[PDB]
RNA sequence: AGACCCACUCCCCGGCGCCGGGGGGCCCAAGUCCUUCUGAUCGAGGCCCAGCCCGUGGACGGUGUGAGGCCGGUAGCGGCCCCCGGCGCGCCGGGCCCGGGUCUUCCCGGAGUCGGGUUGCUUGGGAAUGCAGCCCAAAGCGGGUGGUAAACUCCAUCUAA
RNA sequence: AGGGCGUGAAACCGUUAAGAGGUAAACGGGUGGGGUCCGCGCAGUCCGCCCGGAGGAUUCAACCCGGCGGCGCGGUCCGGCCGUGCCGGCGGGGCGGAUCUCCCGCUCCCGUCGGCGGGGGACCGCCCCCCGGCCGGCGACCGGCCGCCGCCGGGCGCAUU
RNA sequence: GGGCCCGGGGGGCCACGCGUCCCCCGCGAGCGCACGGGGUCGGCGGCGAUGUCGGCUACCCACCCGACCCGUCUUGAAACACGGACCAAGGAGUCUAACACGUGCGCGAGUCGGGGGCUACGAAAGCCGCCGUGGCGCAAUGAAGGUGAAGGCCGGCGGCGCGCCGCCGGCCGAGGUGGGAUCCCGAGGCCUUCCAGUCCGCCGAGGGCGCACCACCGGCCCGUCUCGCCCGCCGCGCCGG
RNA sequence: UGGAAUGCGAGUGCCUAGUGGGCCACUUUUGGUAAGCAGAACUGGCGCUGCGGGAUGAACCGAACGCCGGGUUAAGGCGCC
RNA sequence: GCCGUCGCUGGCAGUCGGCAGAGCGAGAAAGAGAGUGGCGCGGACGCUACGCCGCGACGAGUAGGAGGGCCGCUGCGGUG
């Protein structure tokens, strides 16, 4: 959980365009599934339009 | 990790079938289209897939590189064997065995092998 | 969510859980705190001493901003200021006490619980209790009263 | 706490274990070097540890360091610490219980007349 | 994690509780490995009794 | 009923509040709206600042906010005069007026009085006739520079006289801030009786004297 | 208002002519290509390397299923045509003959209302928050308020009818 | 789908077929007999190795060429990125600081001397970028050579394989 | 009878090397049968394509044993207790607010932008930080005025007569007793031809540091009471500590 | 020499529903001529509970219940049903 | 015999393979320890660890509580 590799930046040929960025920090946060979930959820009903008789 | 990863997928993927009372992984590289975190064919950084040749002759061994982890495009590494049936068998046993690439798949990858030959010979 | 709740469970079972003797009757023993000094004295006298009666005086019109106060103990008193202020002054020679104004950080009055570092310090505020200022006075410090 | 603990005579450079976090404490002016282990640390105490030159582990690094947990110091934290335990015991209304009352003010007028003096019916 | 969000007012990288997740390297380890019982893998089934009279 | 331990709960729903719920389902159209509306008036009055007219420093009232300042509502007269403001050209050239409000010491006099004079060094006037510019009129080099202005004009802020540390006195060491206080308090409390038992002892040996 | 200084020419009204948001109408990409299932299909397969064609348009509706490409539409700081509006620039006839500082002398206020008693309602407003009836009924350094009735006394703060 | 016409349930009814019928019917357990259909049964499984007969071939092992891959404590190979590592920096900078400190706007005082507000600079903590030294990863992070092994393609092996 | 059934002059022993000292007088190899860690046969027979084989359950019928009609109130329902002729569709613990405890997640002495503002799905999402005003928490206590959360030791002086109180300077320091998961030391001890003595491990009498928590005893803060002697001063007080 | 036998892992804290009509039997027992009456104590039951027996039955006797095969019983029985 | 519940807060990461050596159920503490001197290329299944495996006990239920439903219904985000 501290590599940080070389990312290759692609030309729009779909080649490597020879230059390269070490790999953001936000990509090695850990990955919680439960707390996207959560998430996920709640946002999604912030959305919606009231409903009545 | 292979661990960190079979995590998120044991029981959410596109690949997971559940149904009358079984479970089965459709993705490529499991040996036995099993939820296992042993024959799950993307979270290991060495998998061994075996499937039919294009054309209904041999099979086609793949196998996982070590470097491109992340690089989809060049991670596996495909080899058509269109041999005798014995010989057929004999080539996976060493490509697993003597390279000691993932040796727990062995039989699986030669009793999957054995399955497509057979199918590959004309239906009675 | 309404799945997870005990309705689901409870279809098929009369009663819906509440008994087939005593019924679910619309509002027996009263509405709301009814019943105090009556069939629920229990109930008020156990969990709720003092409920009941008055006292002390009645003050008009209350203006909770002419009572504002907020206080602060004496070990909290330095992380009112930075860090290197502390450390600085404990290294010094000269001796010279930084000036920590309490007012500045929302609070009036100084209070004495806890221990103070032994390092002088000059301390600011509208309000001091006799033990902040011994605590204060005890590191060499001094107390300045400010309106 | 954990400083205080860690002091005790006998446990110098020993790994302080706590499955939970380990907040700050703004009231501390030393901070000695500590070698702990916790489930969490919150940013400043991580700060205030490692400026002090102390080491800080999650579990899976002790496994590798302490397997059996040998020269380990297990903490906890206050459990009784809650403002749930203050409401606890015999009921507020009771002789000596000083129990914490479930009031939605807190005042002259809120509960504090009758049953709570003399002047006023009774008190226990 | 060494640098906090600029363009985020107060925000840094969410901690890891794990920092090698890797559980095979971990259990496969000599130095958890030195610590472990030998494993006691035979199975005990129930012994029919037999009578000694 | 009450059950066990519990708080003692008096909502006050006995009404017919049902008929009288407040939903804010248009919250974000009523955010919209606003925001429409100051972007249409902020384009109605360009040049001139989108917040306003500048407003004064003024100290919140009560000890409980008397260490802050913040907006006030307009300068005063007293304000505008030492300033030289008159106070019907005021609200033409942006400057806010507050006929009301007095000033009581000097400093809060001062400090919005140089806030004017601050503020009417940053005015930039365009002259009434575009072709013919007039005395106090802004150089037509500087009305190529006028762009209009966003937020608070001269924003107001709680600034703190920073202290160095210095070497404590015998004086203030010896000082005692809890006796001080407590006697304070009980001169402030027994100066009305005490004048008036000085006033009757004064009669009492008066008579026996004369 | 008078005096001494200082500074002033654009501000609007009725007409008249010229110049740069809103409503209505009409329009603007691309398969009905080749096999094929069907009562009919918008279905299925295909459409060279590349990948049928358009795509700032793959919202929706219609059409004998199920349609980006058949029609209407959809996208577009797209096109054209009418009308209303607004904002500017000039002319005619009008109105205004306009301001600031300091001194000097002058002038300055809402009454059957306030306030007081009592009654009824009302308020969280408690020796009476507000309102109303009846009685009493003002003052002018006065009057009102200063959340406990009242006298004496300072302060503060406004200026009702 | 025949004008209250999509589908067309249940109750209830007609008829056809089958079965049965004096303790109302119905029901549980246990068999039995008969039907409707299903096995799309009716000379009964399949697989590995071995032995033997008949044959038949994109013929086996081992060798050579080429490609690919795994591993290497290559006891210490070269090149690399690279340490949420540690040391030395005249290193070139950003962030923060209730750590200190020549320039300026306004103001009190006589052209002087002070206060507020606005700016450098030093200092400290952190961070990024540059250079040298140790150990250090490359299993969330690789290239070149060498070695070993494995696999495939092509030769050659032409037959007790 | 008991004394490995004491000692002396035909039938069963889970007796069977020896140097010795002397009480007394550390590995043989095979093979095989089995009352031996739960069943196998390395045993057989008949029938089989147009009327026969299998088909639990399922349709109809029969017989034997069993068998009162449900829901409900009720001590007690098959009841001569009430609802129920039959079928379809509909039909009853919800939503808002408040509170309590439990659980999960985030951050943590803090935390929360919910109101405001900035910048098709989108009325969403993202940002604010001199928007954290504010809420809750971080301090209690008293009707209130108000007050508001550890000490000891050393040296000197002062008052009383070695001790006490008031005052000055230096040292240590957030209590203790019992239990207490875990952790720590380690008498002794964990074998291979035999002796010595090492490296890593491991068991352990006894002894320690002791988490949380509980019981107990101290202490500290606010109200009140009783007793009592002092200390401060710009205000010498019906003052303050 | 953990200082009688026997058996058994204990302690502790929150939140909490339904109930708050009961009725019956051995023994003891109050009122009443008595009652399948009214009222108590102890224990056990029925209520909430099927099952074998008492022909039949809330409580009696035996015994308490996952779906089964074999064996044996209890209380009760063995002319025929 | 089989189903389930409960308990053992039981066992399995040791699939440690020709870079090999298969064990730790056994009456009775702790090492199948480490040293220094005196031909073949072969070896079943497993492990959705929320998984798999073992052993022992047990199983009445109104009012009521709790758990699990790969029970069922309608719509929404993903996915097939
Ligand atoms: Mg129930
Ligand atoms: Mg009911
Ligand atoms: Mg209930
Ligand atoms: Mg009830
Ligand atoms: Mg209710
Ligand atoms: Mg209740
Ligand atoms: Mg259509
Ligand atoms: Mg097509
Ligand atoms: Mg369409
Ligand atoms: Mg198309
Ligand atoms: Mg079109
Ligand atoms: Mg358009
Ligand atoms: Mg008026
Ligand atoms: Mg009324
Ligand atoms: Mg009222
Ligand atoms: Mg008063
Ligand atoms: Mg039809
Ligand atoms: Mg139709
Ligand atoms: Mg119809
Ligand atoms: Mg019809
Ligand atoms: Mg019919
Ligand atoms: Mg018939
Ligand atoms: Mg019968
Ligand atoms: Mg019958
Ligand atoms: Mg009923
Ligand atoms: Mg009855
Ligand atoms: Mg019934
Ligand atoms: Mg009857
Ligand atoms: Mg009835
Ligand atoms: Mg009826
Ligand atoms: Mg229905
Ligand atoms: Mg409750
Ligand atoms: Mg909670
Ligand atoms: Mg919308
Ligand atoms: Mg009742
Ligand atoms: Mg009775
Ligand atoms: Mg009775
Ligand atoms: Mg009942
Ligand atoms: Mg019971
Ligand atoms: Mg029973
Ligand atoms: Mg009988
Ligand atoms: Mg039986
Ligand atoms: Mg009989
Ligand atoms: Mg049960």
């Amino acid at each position: 959980a501290c590599a940080r590799p070389l990312i290759s930046v692609y030309s729009e040929k779909g080649e490597s365009s020879g230059k390269n960025v070490t790999l953001p920090a936000v990509f090695k946060a850990p990955i919680r599934p439960d707390i996207v979930n959560f998430v996920h959820t709640n946002l999604r009903k912030n959305n919606r339009q009231p409903y009545a008789v | 990790s292979a661990h960190l990863q079979w995590m998120v997928v044991r029981n959410c993927s596109s690949f997971l079938i559940k149904r009358n009372k079984q479970t089965y992984s459709t993705e490529p590289n499991n040996l036995k289209a099993r939820n296992s975190f042993r024959y799950n064919g993307l979270i290991h950084r060495k998998t061994v897939g075996v499937e039919p040749a294009a054309d209904g002759k041999g099979v086609v061994v793949v196998m996982k590189r070590r470097s491109g982890q992340r690089k989809p495009a060049t991670s596996y590494v495909r080899t058509t064997i269109n041999k005798n049936a014995r010989a057929t068998l004999s080539s996976i046993r060493h490509m697993i065995r003597k390279n000691k690439y993932h040796p727990d798949l062995r039989m699986a990858a030669i009793r999957r092998a054995s399955a497509i030959l057979r199918s590959q010979k004309p239906v009675m | 969510p309404s799945r997870l709740r005990k309705t689901r469970k409870l279809r098929g079972h009369v009663s819906h859980g509440h008994g087939r003797i005593g019924k679910h009757r619309k509002h027996p023993g009263g509405r709301g705190n009814a019943g105090g000094m009556h069939h629920h004295r229990i109930n008020f006298d156990k969990y709720h001493p003092g409920y009941f009666g008055k006292v002390g005086m009645r003050h008009y019109h209350l203006k909770r901003n002419q009572s504002f106060c907020p206080t602060v103990n004496l070990d909290k008193l330095w992380t009112l200021v930075s860090e290197q202020t502390r450390v600085n002054a404990a290294k010094n020679k000269t001796g010279a006490a930084p000036i920590i104004d309490v007012v500045r950080s929302g609070y009036y009055k100084v209070l004495g619980k806890g221990k103070l570092p032994k390092q002088p310090v000059i301390v600011k505020a509208k309000f001091f209790s006799r033990r902040a200022e011994e605590k204060i006075k005890g590191v060499g410090g001094a107390c300045v009263l400010v309106a | 706490r954990m400083i205080r603990k860690m002091k005790l005579p006998g446990r110098e450079n020993k790994t302080a274990v706590v499955v939970g976090t380990v907040t700050d404490d703004v009231r501390v002016q030393e901070v000695p070097k500590l070698k702990v282990c916790a489930l969490r640390v919150t940013s400043r105490a991580r700060s205030r540890i490692l400026k002090a030159g102390g080491k800080i582990l999650t579990f899976d690094q002790l496994a590798l360091d302490s397997p059996k947990g040998r020269g380990t110091v297990l903490l906890s934290g206050p459990r009784k610490g809650r403002e749930v335990y203050r409401h606890f015991g015999k009921a507020p209304g009771t002789p000596h219980s000083h129990t914490k009352p479930y009031v939605r003010s807190k005042g002259r007028k809120f509960e504090r007349a009758r049953g709570r003096r003399a002047s006023r019916g009774y008190k226990n | 994690w060494r640098k906090a969000a600029s363009l985020k007012s107060n925000y840094n990288l969410p901690m890891h509780k794990m920092l090698n997740t890797d559980l095979s390297r971990i259990l496969k380890s000599p130095e958890i490995q030195r610590a472990l019982r030998a494993p006691r893998k035979k199975i005990h089934r129930r012994v029919l009794k037999k009578n000694p009279l | 009923a009450p059950s066990r331990n519990g708080m003692i709960l008096k909502p006050h729903f006995h009404k017919d509040w049902q008929r009288r719920v407040a939903t804010w389902f248009n919250q974000p159209a009523r955010k919209i709206r606003r925001r429409k509306a100051r972007q249409a008036r902020a384009r109605r009055i360009a040049p001139r600042p989108a917040a306003g007219p500048i407003r004064p420093i003024v100290r919140c009232p009560t000890v409980r906010y008397h260490t802050k300042v913040r907006a006030g509502r307009g300068f005063s007269l007293e304000e505008l005069r030492v300033a030289g403001i008159h106070k019907k050209v005021a609200r033409t050239i942006g400057i806010s007026v507050d006929p009301r409000r007095r000033n009581k010491s000097t400093e809060s006099l001062q400090a919005n009085v140089q806030r004017l004079k601050e503020y009417r060094s940053k005015l930039v006037l365009f002259p009434r006739k575009p072709s013919a510019p007039k005395k106090g009129d802004s150089s037509a080099e500087e009305l190529k520079l006028a762009t209009q202005l966003t937020g608070p004009v001269m924003p107001i802020r709680n600034v703190f006289k920073k202290e160095k540390a210095r070497v404590i006195t015998e004086e203030e060491k010896n000082f005692k801030a809890f006796a001080s206080l407590r006697m304070a308090r009980a001169n402030a409390r027994l100066f009305g009786i005490r004048a008036k038992r000085a006033k009757e002892a004064a009669e009492q040996d008066v008579e026996k004297k004369k």
